[PDB]
């Protein structure tokens, strides 16, 4: 029984924790995620490994996740794992708004998950999550916003960000090209799909999600394929 | 890979005889009983300057007529000095006496052994407490000093020295110390054989001596009273 | 009765291809009133509403564990809720408490999504689930109710004639009962439109 | 043929995928070193197993291969004598439990399914391992006439016309195979102590073997006597 | 690695951990159980280790019911607490169903409590083997037994530890069937007397305890007296 | 549920995992601590100071009460689950005695956590060390130190973290009497300490400080800009 | 009988409480406060049951002051009001209900003053105006006649005094002093107790 | 090399390391005699001492008034055995108002340490125990061990060098019975003096004895009250 | 007891292999079709035994798990057995909360679920079979695939089992859009031809379909006229 035990939850001589490093690379083989922080939204443009001739659209999205009516999230690596992540995290937004009579505020569901994260990586002797998220949202706190988590539990606010395939590659693109604080819903779609291209495209190899505020109302929507295609013309044009 | 429960073939725990090899590398605190009173003084071995020293508790009260001086992991022993707080506070609730000497080591000493992975509850221990105890106090029989290790034997002694300097500061009493020896005389002898054994000059701030006298409580002799003895 | 405590009333009616959906605002102690626009209806979807009547405590708790449960359903399975399966949900939630119940008697009204034909239905305490094809009433003066909408209603009325109709029903029901009245709010649900007005009752 | 980690230890899946701890169990299925032959008729089943008796200081009568699960249902088990007690103490409890439950006799093919589910959880939880035995139970449907069916350690099981078990299964359902491409009360019974006395090239005695039986007339499972199991003995 | 654990079944089929456990019962004193025309006699060879011990002392034969015996074979310890199981079995029997509880049954209840420790990796099989004996009216006289595996099975004569190949030759002269109760217990003491090392072996024990018409189906151990005298025919 | 020991002894008796889980707090961003008159600091350095990236929702340094904040070392979320538990603890006390906590009774609490964690089954030691600073109901300052094993001392100056040695040497020979003077001159002190252990101080160091009667004061990179430039 | 009251201005809430605390026939304080404290801009007015009040308003306290800690910002008068009646309502049928009838007032910068009244069936509802015990009977129809919606502070407090006169020589209790709170945009002020 | 870490690990031999390994700890206490007559039994348990300023540990300890106890190994052990052993005599005058037999006491401590040596992640109780007691059968002298089992004998010893000892009552046995307390406690401590080095001798500091009988409740004598004892030995 | 460890863990390389020798166990057993065609959907599977001793009547590759959902597997045949009851309790229970057929999509959500807890729990190995579920509701057909993993996708036609790449590619150039469910089996039978070895009979292959009347699982016979 003790010798077949892995040991998940245990630090090493360097005081790392390979399980949770080992789930870290899991992610950096998967489908490339970035969220990009305007001034009226907050943008995800994700990129769609699940392509075939014979795959059905079925769903309304594959990677972007609705959380609740202000907030939404894009995973990246273990599929069945944000299956499990993702149901958590409309649970707590639930939980909330039952108890408070009010929407969740961004930071604090994502902290909510970060700590079940952790939990797994310090007792219970189990395999952590293999997932990396990016959250957009809006609140009357602190408005729009961009929150990324990782497998150890981990978070951090941003303005643009990457997870995934090409993070190291695309986070130097938009290093470079984010004009921070004069960036509008409009201008951040050409970066995404500047940046996306730069990194890997089709209107059907790529799928964006914007999220706007319209008469004190969160809107969020999955852009059209005729609505990406346009976009990706219009970047060519300039190439 | 073994269990904590392993026996090894001489017929000891490996947890237990490891446990003990960690109360090597602890402070020193020497013990001397004598008639009217017993007196603790620990090695206080502050690391640096900017370390305050007065944060360092080797030498705790676990009623007014019990002390106790520790070594090894501290950290450990904060679960076992609480554990003979309530003990004696508890005897003290259902019989309206105080607890005596031997009685609160022994309440002690049966959690030393309490650990195991398999069978076990949430709140159980997973090792041993890598510390050992040296427990000083004054009851009907008076002033008596007890002394307890990671195995979970408790043993009376007149004199008793543990921590990394033990062997050294144990034989030091074996020739100094009499049946008839005052506690004034107790308290001098014990500085001696601590400046001896210690690496930094002993001054005030470095040690922290306890006395417990048949007639007063449990007493921790300040700066001044520490320096008074000192010269 | 535990029911009677805090008074109120309910009612769902349907028309053409309209529905619509009135309630009593007062929320009293008792005999006194404390404040007179208490919200007895709310919003399940769109073209989905739900009256509530009973112990004013049970009736917020219930409408918002429901709302906790709508709207992890619609997160769920992506699409809007249809009238019969939030009847079969409301009746599931009331039947969990069989033996400790909530003190509420549930009146759902709306148009089935895509659709857009009316429904209306009432549950008991329990969660008994009860679709028929005119009105439904739950309140502290159902038997005024019952006498107005029953010589009243007509089979296939439209949106202007459905709402004098169950606001005539409303205002003369509640009007013979004490505990029930201090306005009245009333929701016409059209196949694009949601009017919603607050007739002159008498503040009794 | 590949393995990592600890694939042969316990039931995990290999480099192959495959579950080497069961596969080492259909081994333990032939340590007995006994064979069972099971017959379906046109309105019979028959059940034929070797009575070993290595001492003559073993009360023979208690060494036996076949069981009554219920009234109309019986069985043999083969492997592992203790494993095969223990699945059958489980089939009779299952049994009991399903009559009590919907107030009908259980199927046949239900409580070999059933049987079979509990064989399949040994295969996934890495606490035990599965049990190294065989069962094959017959007995009459209501409906579809006479029944004889097989779960393995594996957690798999069918449904038959003839099965085999134990040390010689290959050679029993070899025989048993050519026999069926070309059957009465007697003629379902000869069938079957033939496949078991030509595989096993022994020519059994009256007390060498044990027969269980359930016709459609008298659809109770029987254990064939001394004297009963030597008439069909003597019509060959 | 394929013997570590009872959970594991080796290449060729063998659950190693449970033939270890075989191993410590044919290190064991010799036991053996005859049964006849009318009772069971149990004679097991009690071997002393210590002049320091009390003549009586680690008995290797229980009673479990007031109508059957055990005999135990290997470890001591563990055949305790499988005595002391079996007769919560024949306990809660009377209990339930209001009268003595079937040797076969017994048998069987108590064997499948010894095959359960032979499945997981959290517990270790039992490293003892036993015989079971009793009498009863409307049965008659049995005797069953029950090694590590939990395997149990009737007998006429058995026998269990080092010397049981050489003892089961002894038992097969004897016309069990024909013969009586107290005529077996000579033969029984008999068999005892002739596998026992004398060289390898120092002192032992003579233990011989019988259930009966003679006992009226009380199991009992065998009367000093007739112990004594059987004891002077064996030699 | 998990029931393994994680934490045991070895040959030597030592207690590998304790020494695993300091080895990561020896791999986090240093933080300082100088404890002055009338004013607690505390000065942690920024490692990862992305220009992208919102530093209000990547802070070291927190607020347990209104009279006690803390500064860690080591695995970010590891600190999370300690800073709200010790959170907790504050708020309880609040309920059970009219007073506020004292700075020990809060850092004895996350120390005696931490410890049951390194002996406890199915479990592993928290890899981050803590500089609880605060002001107890007398206006002494107070500045304690806790560690992965769970001992705790009072301090006067402290590091912890990456080149935590190299800053405490530091602090040894430049903490006098002198030096926490004026409010400005103790918080000046913290900020001579980050800049040996960092590159191109001045922006790339986060410090708060916690005067008497008073919440915590996070000074901006504008008033981190001034102190550097009278450091010059 | 213990007596609360509270009155919603423009930009301001005014409440108002009894501070006699007694035990069968005697008064054993006059000078007892019944308000706590929530946050900086919120205020629980609480009676009822003996040991129940101060249990159940400490641990509303605690929760409120853990929301601010946590998570930096104080948490909102109508959220507050949303998670005491939500505690409330879930000790309702569990085995040690609370019997306290209370009112939160409190003021949002978004949202200017609010005042929520809730009785011991956890009931919450927002009122311009609301009183709570024997005295409520005697209060409440002064209030309807006397109050407007752009009533100003000034007037709030002569109206106050209007109702707690109505008490002296209406009720049969003993309420000589009430506490008098105020709630702005600048936090709560404590008014000059009442006394007759 | 990997039989001896589990106790639940059957070796190839038919073994269990792990038993044997707690049996050792029995070997390295000091040693204790216990024999009996006709009408006492005695404990003669020999002291051990790290220091010389330190105390002799306790080796005799109270269960009963009709039942003593003699321990041999681990320490902690001992004392959760006695605490077992001590609550299972209470219980037996709570129930049935009469002293439990002494043999009866001795099957429920052979239960509760049979269980620890077939589990997984459990030990065996490393400490042996020397039981003297009196009851309605007369006095009796039992001996436990680590692997769960227990001899009725009439005298016994064990601990370090008790084969010096166990040879010297293998000699002397026969003349136990019709032999009063006075010799009886005397033929023990010379048994229990055999055990030790040539040079060290018995002393009144070093040395405990527990005596029980028909007519005495279990007494421990350990350092003015040994004397008496004492003095007659060569 | 049962160990409380999780038996999948990520590697250096950071991927979960006992997921990854599950697949490898999936891609042995028998080939399986799924072909989702304008009025319905086709679940068609290689039931072969073999011997002529088995009775082919007696066991079942295609089952109903409600009236309009129906499953196929691809891997092991008694891990689908248990699969294939957690989904029969997983229709029930969402009807006996909804009153309304469970959908197809939520279905293959929740037992996906169950899979994907089978990878991360402790003393447990990952199901060693891959599903494919097919169902009608709101005037629509679906056809889902749940692999081992607990990941799931919708296809339109797709294979699993042995040759599953080989009958993609037939699958890819065969199959349109615009195709009836009767024309949409003759397609399915003859991807299943193409890695079948012997003879195909009308018991050598089971046959489900799906439409607007509910699922069916076809008779011996329709089988036997459609090939």
């Amino acid at each position: 029984s003790r010798r077949y035990d892995s040991r998940t939850t245990i630090f090493s001589p360097e005081g790392r924790l390979y399980q949770v490093e080992y789930a870290m690379e899991a992610i950096g083989h998967a489908g490339t995620c970035l969220g990009i922080l305007a001034n009226d939204g907050v943008l995800l443009a994700a990129e769609r490994r699940n392509i075939h001739k014979l795959l059905d659209e079925v769903f309304f999205s594959e990677k972007i996740y609705k959380l609740n009516e202000d907030m939404a999230c894009s995973v990246a690596g273990i599929t069945s794992d944000a299956n499990v992540l993702t149901n958590e995290l409309r649970l707590i937004a639930q939980r909330y708004l039952l108890q408070y009579q009010e929407p969740i505020p961004c930071e604090q569901l994502v902290t909510a998950l970060c700590d079940i994260k952790q939990a797994y990586t310090q007792f219970g002797g189990k395999r952590p999550f293999g997932v990396s998220l990016l959250y957009i949202g809006w609140d009357k706190h602190y408005g729009f916003q961009l929150y990324q988590s990782d497998p150890s539990g981990n978070y951090g606010g941003w303005k643009a960000t990457c997870i995934g395939n090409n993070s190291a590659a695309a986070v130097s693109m938009l290093k470079q090209d984010y004009k921070e604080g004069e960036m509008t819903l409009k201008s951040a779609l050409a970066l995404a799909v500047k940046v996306l291209n730069k990194t890997m495209l089709s209107a059907e190899k790529v799928e964006i999600a914007t999220l706007t505020r319209e008469s004190g109302k969160t809107v969020i929507r999955v852009l059209k394929q005729k609505e990406v295609e346009q976009l990706i013309k219009k970047h060519e044009e300039e190439e | 890979d073994r269990g904590v429960n392993t026996f090894s073939p001489e017929g000891r725990l490996f947890q237990v005889e490891y446990a003990i090899e960690a109360i090597k590398l602890g402070s020193t605190a020497i013990g001397i009983q004598t008639s009217e009173g017993v007196c603790l003084a620990v090695e206080k071995r502050i690391t640096s300057p900017l370390m305050e020293p007065s944060s360092i508790e080797k030498i705790v009260e676990i009623d007014a007529h019990i002390g106790c001086a520790m070594s090894g992991l501290i950290a450990d022993a904060k679960t076992l000095i609480d554990k003979a707080r309530v003990e004696t506070q508890n005897h003290w609730f259902t019989y309206n006496e105080t607890m005596t000497v031997e009685s609160v080591t022994q309440a002690v000493s049966n959690l030393a052994l309490q650990f195991g992975e398999e069978d076990a509850d949430p709140g159980a221990m997973s090792r041993p407490f890598g510390v050992a105890l040296l427990f000083g106090g004054v009851d009907e029989k008076g002033p008596q000093l007890f002394h307890m290790d990671p195995s979970g034997t408790f043993v009376q002694c007149d004199a008793r020295a543990i921590g990394s300097a033990s062997e050294g500061a144990q034989s030091s009493l074996q020739e100094v110390y009499h049946k008839s020896m005052t506690l004034k005389e107790a308290i001098k002898s014990s500085l001696i054989i601590l400046k001896q054994v210690m690496e930094e000059k002993l001054n005030a701030t470095n040690i922290e001596l306890a006395t417990v006298q048949p007639g007063q409580n449990f007493h921790m002799f300040t700066k001044e009273e520490l320096e008074e003895v000192i010269k | 009765s535990i029911m009677s405590y805090n008074g109120g009333a309910v009612m769902a009616m349907k028309g053409k291809n309209c529905v619509a959906i009135a309630a009593d605002r007062r929320f009293g102690i008792q005999a006194q009133m404390v404040t007179t626009d208490f919200q007895k209806i709310f919003p399940m979807g769109d073209r989905l509403y739900i009256g509530l009547a009973g112990l004013a405590t049970d009736v917020q708790t219930v409408a918002q564990r429901l709302k906790f449960r709508l709207n992890l359903y619609e997160l769920k399975e992506g699409r809007q809720i249809k009238p019969y399966t939030l009847m079969s949900m409301v009746a599931n939630l009331l039947y969990e408490k069989r033996f400790g119940p909530y003190y509420t008697e549930p009146v759902i009204a709306g148009l089935d999504p895509k659709t857009f034909k009316p429904f209306i239905c009432s549950l008991d305490l329990i969660g008994c689930p009860m679709v028929t094809d005119d009105f439904v009433v739950s309140g502290t003066c159902s038997e005024q109710m019952y006498g107005m909408c029953e010589s009243l209603w007509e089979p296939n009325m439209d949106p202007e004639h459905l709402f004098e109709t169950i606001s005539q029903a409303m205002l003369n029901a509640v009007d013979r009962d004490a505990v029930s009245g201090m306005g009245v709010i009333v929701h016409v649900i059209e196949k694009d439109k949601i009017t919603t007005r607050t007739l002159k009752a008498r503040m009794d | 043929g590949s393995s990592a980690g600890f694939d042969r230890h316990i039931t995990i899946f290999s480099p192959e995928g495959r579950l080497y701890q069961v596969e080492y169990a259909f081994k333990a299925i032939n340590q007995g070193g006994l064979t069972s032959v099971a017959v379906r008729g046109k309105d019979c089943a028959v059940i034929v197993t070797q009575k070993k008796v290595p001492d003559k200081l073993l009360d023979s009568s208690t060494v036996t291969h076949l069981f009554k699960i219920t009234e109309s249902i019986g069985c043999v088990m083969t492997g592992m004598t203790a494993d095969s007690r223990s699945q059958v103490q489980r089939a009779r409890y299952e049994a009991a439990n399903w009559k009590y439950k919907y107030g009908y006799e259980i199927p046949v093919d239900m409580l070999c399914k059933r049987i079979a589910d509990i064989s399949q959880v040994y295969t996934q939880n890495a606490e035990m391992r599965p049990l190294g035995c065989c069962m094959i139970l017959i007995g009459i449907d209501e409906e579809q006439g006479p029944q004889v069916y097989k779960c393995d350690p594996a957690g798999y099981y069918c449904g038959f016309k003839a099965t085999a078990a134990g040390v010689k299964q290959t050679e029993s359902t070899s025989f048993l195979e050519k026999k069926v491409k070309k059957w009465t009360f007697e003629q379902t019974v000869e069938t079957a102590i033939t496949c078991l006395s030509t595989v096993l090239s022994i020519d059994f005695k009256p007390s060498e073997i044990e027969v269980g039986v359930v016709t459609v007339e008298n659809p109770k499972f029987r254990i064939l006597t001394e004297a009963e199991i030597d008439a069909h003995l003597v019509a060959l | 690695g394929y013997d570590l654990s009872a959970s594991t079944f080796s290449p060729d089929g063998r659950v190693f951990q449970v033939e270890y456990a075989m191993k410590a019962v044919e290190n064991s004193s010799t036991a053996i159980g005859i049964r006849c025309k009318d009772g069971v006699v149990f004679g097991v060879e009690k071997l002393v280790l210590s002049k320091l011990y009390e003549e009586g002392s680690n008995k290797r034969l229980f009673n479990v019911d007031r109508h059957v015996g055990m005999a135990v074979a290997g470890l001591l310890a563990d055949a305790r607490s499988l005595a002391d199981i079996a007769r919560e079995e024949a306990s809660n029997f009377r209990s339930n169903f209001g009268y003595n509880i079937p040797l076969k049954h017994l048998a069987d209840r108590v064997a499948m409590y010894v095959h359960a420790y032979t499945l997981y990796s959290a517990v270790r099989p039992f490293g003892c083997s036993f015989m079971l004996g009793s009498y009863s009216a409307n049965d008659g006289a049995q005797l069953y037994m029950i090694d590590p595996s939990g395997v149990s099975y009737g007998y006429w004569g058995c026998a269990i530890g080092k010397a049981r190949q050489a003892a089961k030759t002894e038992i097969e002269k004897l016309q069990m069937k024909e013969m009586t109760c107290r005529d077996v217990v000579k033969e029984v003491a008999k068999i005892i007397y002739i596998v026992h090392d004398e060289v390898k072996d120092k002192a032992f024990e003579l233990e011989l305890s019988w259930v009966g018409e003679l006992t009226k189906g009380r199991h009992e151990i065998v009367p000093k007296d007739i112990r004594e005298e059987a004891e002077k025919y064996a030699k | 549920s998990y029931d393994r020991a994680i934490t045991v002894f070895s040959p030597d008796g030592h207690l590998f995992q304790v020494e695993y889980a300091q080895e990561a707090v020896k791999k986090g961003s240093t933080a300082v601590g100088v404890r002055g008159k009338d004013i607690v600091v505390l000065g942690v350095e920024k490692k990862s100071v992305a220009k992208l990236q919102d530093e209000r929702t990547v802070r070291k340094i927190c607020a347990l009460d209104d009279n006690v904040c803390m500064a860690f070392a080591g695995l970010t979320a590891d600190a999370r689950i300690v800073i709200n538990r010790a959170r907790v603890e504050c708020q309880s006390h609040r309920l059970t005695v009219e007073d506020p906590v004292t700075v020990e009774y809060i850092t004895r609490y996350i120390a005696s956590l931490k410890q049951r964690y390194t002996q406890s089954n199915g479990r592993r030691p928290f890899g981050i060390s803590a500089l609880i600073v605060g002001f107890d109901f007398d206006g002494t300052p107070r500045l304690y130190q806790t560690d992965p094993s769970g001992t705790y001392h009072a301090w006067k100056a402290n590091a912890i973290g990456r080149g935590a040695k190299s800053v405490r040497e530091f602090l040894e020979k430049n903490y006098t009497d002198d030096a926490i003077e004026t409010d400005d001159l103790t918080i000046k002190l913290v900020i001579k300490a980050l800049l040996e252990v960092v590159q191109s101080g001045g922006k790339n160091i986060e410090l708060a400080v916690m005067r008497r009667d008073q919440p915590l004061k996070i000074l901006n990179p504008e008033e981190i800009e001034k102190y550097v430039a009278e450091i010059e | 009988m213990e007596y609360l009251i509270g009155i919603q201005g423009p930009d301001y809430v005014l409440v108002a409480s009894d501070r006699v605390a007694a035990s069968n026939i005697v008064q054993m304080k006059d000078d007892h406060d019944k308000m706590f404290k929530m946050s900086e801009k919120i205020l629980l007015l609480c009676v009822g049951e003996a040991g129940d009040t101060v249990q159940f308003a400490e641990y509303i306290q605690k929760n409120v002051q853990l929301y601010k800690m946590r998570n930096g910002y104080e948490l909102s008068p109508t959220a507050a009001a949303n998670f005491t009646r939500r505690n409330l309502a879930d000790c309702l049928r569990s085995r040690t209900p609370y019997h306290v009838n209370l009112l939160l007032a409190g003021y949002d910068e978004h949202e200017g003053p609010a005042l929520y009244y809730m009785d011991y069936l956890a009931a919450l509802a927002k009122a311009p105006f609301a009183a709570h015990g024997y005295g409520a009977f005697l209060t409440l129809s002064i209030l309807d006649r006397y109050y407007t919606p752009t009533i100003s502070r000034e007037r709030a407090v002569e109206l106050l005094r209007k109702c707690l006169e109505e008490l002296q020589k209406r009720f049969i209790l003993n309420l000589p002093t009430f506490s008098v709170r105020v709630i702005d945009k600048d936090g709560i002020h404590n008014l000059e107790n009442i006394a007759f | 090399n990997q039989y001896d870490n589990d106790v639940t690990v059957w070796s190839p031999q038919g073994r269990i390391h792990q038993i044997e390994y707690a049996m050792e700890a029995v070997k390295q206490g000091s040693a204790t005699v216990g024999l009996k007559s006709k009408t006492h039994a005695v404990l003669v348990a020999l002291k051990r001492a790290q220091s010389e300023l330190a105390a002799h540990q306790k080796k005799i300890l109270h269960v009963d008034n009709h039942i003593g106890i003699s321990i041999a190994g681990l320490t902690a052990d001992a004392r959760l055995l006695c605490n077992f052993m001590r609550q299972e005599c209470l219980d037996s005058r709570f129930v049935f108002d009469r002293p439990l037999p002494v043999s009866r006491l001795v099957s429920l401590i052979g239960s509760k340490t049979q269980i620890p040596t077939q589990r997984y992640g459990r030990r065996p109780y490393g400490v042996g125990l020397l039981i003297a007691g009196y009851d309605d059968m007369g006095p009796h002298i039992f001996q436990t061990c680590p692997s769960a089992n227990y001899f009725d004998c009439r005298a016994m010893s064990i601990g370090a060098r008790s084969q010096s000892a166990r040879t010297y009552l293998e000699r002397h046995m026969s003349e136990f019975m019709e032999c009063n307390l006075d010799e009886l406690v005397k033929h023990g401590l010379r048994a229990l003096r055999e055990t030790l080095p040539a040079e060290q001798d018995l002393t009144t500091k070093n040395v405990s004895i527990g005596i029980v009988g028909k007519d005495l409740e279990f007494t421990i004598y350990d350092d003015d009250d040994v004397s008496p004892f004492l003095d007659g030995l060569e | 007891r049962g160990y409380s460890f999780s038996l999948t863990t990520f590697s250096p390389s950071g991927k979960l292999v006992q997921i990854e020798y599950a697949l490898a166990a999936v891609a042995g057993g028998a080939p399986s079709v799924g072909i989702k065609a304008a009025n319905g959907v086709v679940l068609a599977t290689e039931k072969k035994q073999k011997s002529i001793l088995y009775d082919e009547r007696s066991v079942h590759k295609v089952e109903p798990i409600t009236k309009h959902i129906g499953l196929v597997y691809s891997g092991m045949g008694p891990d689908y057995r248990v699969l294939v009851h957690r989904a029969r309790k997983l229709a029930q229970q969402y009807y006996l909360v909804y009153q309304e057929p469970i959908p197809t999509a939520q279905l293959v959500q929740r037992v996906a679920s169950v899979m994907q807890e089978y990878t991360q729990s402790g003393g447990v190995r990952p199901f060693g079979v891959s599903l494919l579920i097919c169902g009608w509701n709101e005037g629509r057909p679906y056809l889902f695939q749940s692999d081992p993993s607990g990941a799931y996708f919708a296809w339109k036609a797709t294979a699993m089992g042995k040759n599953y790449v080989n009958g993609k590619t037939f699958l890819e150039k065969r199959y349109n859009e615009d195709l009836e469910l009767e024309d949409a089996i003759h397609t399915a039978i003859l991807t299943l031809k193409e890695s079948f070895e012997g003879q195909m009979t009308e018991d050598n292959i089971e046959v489900g379909i799906c439409n607007e009347a509910g699922f069916r699982r076809l008779t011996p016979t329709e089988v036997r006229d459609y090939l």
